[PDB]
This record gives structure tokens, C-alpha cells and sequence, in this order.
């Protein structure tokens, strides 16, 4: 294994090793004792990373072994393991398993492995109190990123689980399920140092994965660190910004990873944290901060399906409105967007919540006292977005951003019971979104780019953009006529030929549509099939 | 090149005359700092010093924007919160009788302003700036069309601005009775100026999402024409 630092193929033995150490007791001990003392001796080799981290290991076991006392009275601790252990740690045992770990016969390696991980947390914890308090002292108060990183044995570790961890909910559950790892994560809990509190952070989102894991990282903060000690965390942090006008944003990006991990991985529970980081979370996103994308995703998350977005537009619709001096044209609306949203991941976090809002929901007269009212100028922004997308830089971004936009159209065309007319009205039917949305198709680079979608298709996840792309155009087909008509009229700038001669006329939309019939997706090849009779 | 630099020129040249021009009016300053004007006078000045310097401390917030515009100065929070302090001043000379009296002048300021601005976006935000200014006004008396004649007369085209206000009426999940309004006297304005739109389809529109244009884009195609403007 050692005449492989890099290669991958290290991992096939990993499973054969773990096991192995595993069952130590099988050896004999003389054999135990010979490759112990023979291991000590090894501590030569530096450059074999993999040789430090498996020699780690079977001392990590080794300690455990020894219960049986005929080979412990033997052994002096400071001089068999920990001296050891400690040189292990210092020549990167640490590291080599986080790599291990990040970089993930499956069954064989994660059992083996979380027994590896266990039976470090019981048998280990002197070393890592050891370790703990070494890198306290260590630093102090030009650091480089190196030198940051040299000492960071603890909090690889704690990435160590983070990726083990992360998915596999089955393991997580292990941490939570009863009241030593429950120890581990009380234990980790305490360890304040801000690069390890952040570590922590991360560790802990891994481990909040289920549905079931999520409830319990939840309890874990409200009863048994506090939810509200993390809320004023980011409050204080958020002063400090403000009135000042690399280590912060590492402490709070984590921050925001692990709250967005369980609220999105939540119940009724989505209230409570609602009501609380929302306050807080909106001060944050008016401060400019790298981050503002990353709350807003978190935000939304916390978006509830009820009524009670009010709270939320008002944010929002304040956080746009403030600064922005708005005439009365359409471009100085589309401005106050524009000033605010100044990067890429400030309007993608942005497109997040808002899709998460526009589902189902928002309050009337929106905006009321500062500008002129309702939902209008935020389509009018997506002009500024999905207009552009065919300029992306970056096809993964593009399709980052596009994925979203589609949602929301296709989620206004529902916005409103078309069926009520076919099968105070004149104001709701002024406020909803569908009219503005039906405005924008029709204002021919918009309908080019949803029909380009149609025209180049097929990576799942590019798939489902194509899939929305079609229903949308089957949708309005199916509405055309009810927008003009009825929709129009009330709330009566412009009117419809133009996207026709381009459906219709132009031709290739039409033969790939065709195509799309066959290709298995029932919702593309259903969807397919209804378009062309609506063109028809 | 030597065109570029001779237009600079002009711009910031324009600026010391209107910041001069304030300073008669202004009562905050005094006869013998007289060297402000021969300071202003004397030469250019670079616009960081014309903006801390003079505006700053003189509050001329019309001045600073001005400013800015020419920088290209894009922060929309910055923008918006020199912005907001424009407001907050007009709110208070006001008394309350001038309700007609302040709208006049209030129109007078922003179109003025406006119609330097106006060309770009970024201090010009129309969609961030509409519901601004209704929501400024909206402590005061009203007459539908008041806040968006401003914008029209400011130099905003009917086309640019019906857009935008359409996406503030449909994107807003709220009741903008006010911008039902407004629109309501936008669309009456812009077809009785042009003589393309007019007629019977029309005098019905109390606005709604009932768009005569939005039934008329249907059917026809969304090309309204070129860009209509106020005369």
C-alpha cells in the first residue's frame, strides 16, 4: 500500500485495514506487541502520509486491547501511545483522514470506517483535550492562511465527520440517538475558539441531515449554545460591521450553513426559528457583506407556506425601496433592484426567496406610502436577469440562475384560477402576478430565451429546466386568449403577434418538440405533445 | 480625446455654476465667505472636493446627485440614501396648506433634477424611485397622476414607464390602489398625446390588469412604435 500520496486507489484498502485493527484480538498477544513496538519505530517516514494515518489507527485500537490488563500493566501510556500517537498527529494523521473522508463495497467501508471514527471519540478524548488546548495557545494575537492551517488538527477532525457523515442519515443518527459521541458533541460544543466554533457549526449541520436528525440538531441547540446564542452572535457581528464603516466570514458563513441546513429540514419547528433569526437575518442582509446571498437562502427557508409572509415582503420590499429615489420611469423601479443587487450571488440568493414567496402569496397594495404599489417592478427586475442569462460568463451558473426564473414564471402562470372565468375582482386581477408575467412572455429576448431552452435540451438538473421550459409555453398557450381578453382589457403598454412567428412559423422549436414526444419524462413528452396543439 | 476632455469640463464646469447659484439663495451663508464663490469661480475643482466639500456641508442634495451621476457612482445604497435625505429636507419646509402649493414645488424639484439624471439608471432608479416618491406624497393630498406626470415630464418616456409600473402593479402581492390610479392617468395621458393610440377602448379602462395595450399586444404583437415622449 505504500509503493502507491495521491492516488485514490489508497481507499480500496482502507476497508481490509480498519476491519483489521478492528480485530486485533484475533492476532493472538505477541504479534500485537511486535508490531506495536515495530510501528514506534516507524515514525521515520513522514513523506507516507497513508502509513502515519493506518499506524494512528491501530494505536487508536491498540488502546482498547490493552483493556485486557495482562498487556496494559505492561505497557507505560506516555512512553507506548501517547508519545506516538502525539508524532502521528503532528505528521498529518489527522489530515490524511479527512481526505479519506472528503473524498468518499460501501457497506464494508462505511461500517468499517464509522467504527474508525467511534473508536476515536471514546478512546481517544486525551488527545484531543491535548490538541485542544495546544491550539488555543498556539497562535497569537500576519497570519497566514498556512499558518492558520498548521495547528488545525482538531478542527480537521471535525471535518473528519462533517464529510462522513454528511447524507447517511443511519450514522448521524448515532451522535443523537442516545444521551459517548452525545458526550463528543456537548464536548465540541464548549470549544470556543472561533475557528473551532465554526468547525463545529459545519460538523453539526452534517449530522442534521434526516428529516428525524434535523429535529434533534433543533432540540439539541432549544434545550439540552442556544439558538438565541447564535442569533446574537450574527446581531453583534452585524454592529461591529456597521459601525466599522477573512476570520468573520468564516465564522459566519458557517453560521448561515448550518441554519439553512435544518430550516429547510423542518416542520412547525420552521416557525419557531422564524419567531429568532428573521429579525436578525434581514438586519445582516443590509449590511453589504460578501453573505448577503447566503442569508437570503437561509431566509427563504424560513419562508412559511401561510398568510404569514407578510413579515417577510415587508422586508424585503424595504430592504430595494430604502435607498432608491423613484420617479414616476419604470427604470428608476428597476434601479433600486439594480443598486442593491450588486452581485451574482446577491441576485441568485435574491432569486431564491422570492421564488420561495411568490409561491402562493403576498400582501396587497405592497409598497404602499414609499412608491407606487404592487408586485409589478419585481418582473420588471427579472428583465434586467433572464433577458443577459444568454450573456452568462459558466454554463453551470447560467443555468444557476435560469432554473429559478423558470420556477417563478411558471409559478405566476398558476398564480391565478384561470378556470373561475372559462368556467373588487377588477383589483385582485390588477395585483396578481399572472399579469405582469403574460406581459413579459410577450415582449418577444424573453420568449427567444424560454423557446432556446426548447431548441437545445440536454445535467438531470439541466433536464428539469427544459422540462419547466415547455410547460410554460403549454401554459400559455392555453391562457393566451384569456389574457387578452379578459385579463387585459381589466387593468387596461402592448399587445401578442410576435411570439406566434416564432412558435409557429421558427421551425425547429417545432421538430424538436416533435422529437421530444418519443424521448422517455412523461412530463417533457406530455407536455410536448399538448404544445403542438395548442400552435395547431 | 481632447472632445472627452473638453466635455468633462463642461459637465463639472455646470456643476459650480448651479452650487454658485445655490449659495445666493441659501440664507445659511454669509456675505464675507465670499471666497466660497471666488473659489468656485476661480476654477474646476475635483468633484470628491465639490461633493464633500460643498454639498456635504451645504446640503445641497440635488447638487451631490447631480454629482454622482457624472462619476458613475453605481452604489445603489449610497444612491438611495443621498436620496432619501432629499425627501426628509422637502418634508420639512413644508407647511400644510400648500399641499397643492409644495406638490408644485415638489414636482418642480424632481423633474428638474430628474431631467438630468433621468438618461441613467443607476441614480435614476425608476422602479426604486416611483413608489418612493407616492409613498413621500402619500402624507399629503392627492391627485391621481401626480407623481407620475413628474417622471413623464422629467423625461421619461410613456413606454419606459408604463413597463415598470406594470411590474410594480402585478409584482406586488398587496392593494396599489395608487398606482391603479396612476397608471389609470398614465394610460388617459399617453393616448390622448399620441394620436396612434387613441379612442373607444379606453374610456371603460378604470385601470386593472384589464391593459387595453395588453389585449392590444396580444393580438396584434408587442410592438408598440418608437419611443413616445412628452412634448
Amino acid at each position: 500500500l505504500e509503493r502507491v500520496s495521491l492516488d485514490a486507489v489508497n481507499l480500496a484498502l482502507l476497508m481490509a485495514l480498519l476491519y483489521c485493527f478492528d480485530i486485533s484480538f484475533i492476532e493472538q498477544k505477541q504479534y500485537i506487541a511486535t508490531i506495536h513496538s515495530r510501528l514506534q519505530d516507524s515514525q521515520l517516514w513522514k513523506l507516507p502520509g497513508l502509513q502515519a494515518t493506518v499506524r494512528l489507527a491501530w494505536a487508536l485500537a491498540l488502546r482498547g486491547i490493552s483493556q485486557l490488563p495482562d498487556v496494559t500493566a505492561l505497557a507505560e501510556f506516555t512512553e507506548a501511545d501517547e508519545a506516538m500517537a502525539e508524532l502521528a498527529i503532528a505528521d498529518n494523521v489527522f489530515l490524511f483522514l479527512m481526505e479519506s473522508v472528503v473524498v468518499s463495497q460501501e457497506e464494508f467501508y462505511i461500517r468499517r470506517v464509522h467504527n474508525l471514527i467511534t473508536d476515536f471519540l471514546a478512546l481517544m478524548p486525551m488527545k484531543v483535550k491535548q490538541l485542544r488546548n495546544r491550539a488555543d495557545e498556539d497562535a497569537r494575537m500576519m497570519g497566514n492562511e498556512p499558518p492558520i492551517s498548521l495547528r488545525r488538527d482538531l478542527e480537521h477532525l471535525m471535518l473528519l465527520i462533517g464529510e462522513l457523515y454528511k447524507k447517511n442519515p443511519e450514522l448521524a443518527l448515532e451522535y443523537w440517538c442516545p444521551t459517548v459521541l452525545s458526550k463528543f458533541v456537548r464536548q465540541m460544543g464548549d470549544l470556543l475558539p472561533p475557528t473551532i466554533y465554526i468547525p463545529y457549526l459545519k460538523m453539526l449541520q452534517g449530522l442534521a441531515n434526516g428529516p428525524q436528525c434535523a429535529h434533534y440538531c433543533f432540540s439539541l441547540l432549544k434545550v439540552n449554545v442556544s439558538w438565541e446564542h447564535f442569533f446574537h452572535s450574527l446581531m453583534l457581528y452585524h454592529e461591529h460591521l456597521r459601525k466599522d464603516l477573512q476570520k468573520e466570514q468564516d465564522g459566519l458563513i458557517a453560521f448561515l450553513q448550518l441554519t439553512s441546513t435544518i430550516i429547510t429540514w423542518s416542520e412547525n419547528a420552521r416557525l419557531a426559528l422564524c419567531e429568532t433569526p428573521v429579525v436578525v437575518i434581514l438586519g445582516l442582509l443590509q449590511c453589504s457583506i460578501p453573505l448577503k446571498a447566503e442569508l437570503l437562502k437561509t431566509l427563504a427557508a424560513f419562508g412559511k407556506s401561510p398568510e404569514i409572509a407578510a413579515s417577510l415582503w415587508q422586508s424585503l420590499e424595504y430592504t430595494i425601496l430604502q435607498t432608491v429615489r423613484i420617479p414616476s420611469g419604470i427604470e428608476v423601479e428597476l434601479n433600486e433592484i439594480e443598486s442593491r443587487c450588486e452581485e451574482y450571488p446577491l441576485t441568485r440568493a435574491f432569486c431564491q426567496l422570492i421564488s420561495t414567496l411568490v409561491e402562493s402569496s403576498f400582501p396587497s397594495n405592497l409598497g404602499a406610502g414609499l412608491r407606487p404599489p404592487g408586485f409589478d417592478p419585481y418582473l420588471q427586475f427579472l428583465r434586467d436577469s433572464v433577458f443577459r442569462f444568454r450573456t452568462r460568463a459558466r454554463a453551470a451558473e447560467k443555468w444557476e440562475v435560469a432554473e429559478v426564473v423558470l420556477e417563478v414564471f411558471y409559478k405566476l402562470l398558476r398564480d391565478y384560477e384561470p378556470q373561475l372565468e372559462d368556467f373588487g375582482e377588477e383589483i385582485i386581477a390588477y395585483k396578481p402576478p399572472g399579469f405582469s408575467l403574460m406581459y413579459h412572455l410577450l415582449n418577444e429576448p424573453m420568449l427567444e430565451l424560454a423557446l432556446s431552452l426548447l431548441e437545445e435540451g440536454v445535467k438531470k438538473h439541466l433536464e428539469k429546466a427544459v422540462q419547466h421550459c415547455l410547460a410554460l409555453l403549454n401554459l400559455t398557450l392555453q391562457k393566451e386568449n384569456l389574457f387578452m381578453d379578459l385579463l387585459r382589457e381589466s387593468q387596461l403598454v402592448c399587445p401578442l403577434e410576435q411570439l406566434l412567428q416564432g412558435i409557429n412559423p421558427k421551425a425547429d422549436n417545432v421538430v424538436n418538440i416533435a422529437r421530444y414526444l418519443y424521448h422517455g419524462n412523461p412530463e417533457l413528452a406530455f407536455e410536448s405533445a399538448k404544445i403542438l396543439c395548442c400552435i395547431s | 480625446e481632447f472632445l472627452h476632455e473638453l466635455e468633462e469640463k463642461m459637465e463639472v464646469a455646470r456643476i459650480q455654476l448651479q452650487i454658485q447659484e445655490t449659495l445666493q439663495r441659501q440664507y445659511s451663508h454669509h456675505s464675507s465667505v465670499q471666497d466660497a464663490v471666488s473659489q468656485l469661480d476661480s476654477e474646476l475643482m475635483d468633484i470628491t472636493k465639490l461633493y464633500g466639500e460643498f454639498a456635504d456641508p451645504f446640503k445641497l442634495a440635488e447638487c451631490k446627485l447631480a454629482i454622482i451621476h457624472c462619476a458613475g457612482y453605481s452604489d445603489p445604497i449610497l444612491v438611495q440614501t443621498l436620496w432619501q435625505d432629499i425627501i426628509e429636507k422637502e418634508l420639512s419646509d413644508s407647511v400644510t396648506l400648500s399641499s397643492s402649493d409644495r406638490m408644485h414645488a415638489l414636482s418642480l424639484k424632481i423633474v428638474l433634477l430628474g431631467k438630468i439624471y433621468a438618461g441613467t439608471p443607476r441614480f435614476f432608479p425608476l422602479d426604486f424611485i416611483v413608489q418612493f416618491l407616492e409613498q413621500q406624497v402619500c402624507t399629503l393630498n392627492w391627485d391621481v397622476g401626480f407623481v407620475i406626470q413628474t417622471m413623464n415630464e422629467i423625461g421619461v418616456p410613456l413606454p419606459r414607464l408604463l413597463e415598470v409600473y406594470d411590474q410594480l402593479f402585478k409584482s406586488r402581492d398587496p392593494k396599489p390602489l395608487h398606482l391603479l390610479d396612476c397608471i389609470h392617468v398614465l394610460l388617459i395621458r399617453y393616448v390622448e398625446n399620441p394620436s396612434q393610440v387613441l379612442n373607444c377602448e379606453r374610456r371603460r379602462f378604470t385601470n386593472l390588469c384589464l391593459d387595453a395595450v395588453c389585449g392590444y399586444l396580444v393580438e396584434l404583437q408587442s410592438m408598440s412604435s418608437s419611443v413616445a415622449v412628452q412634448a
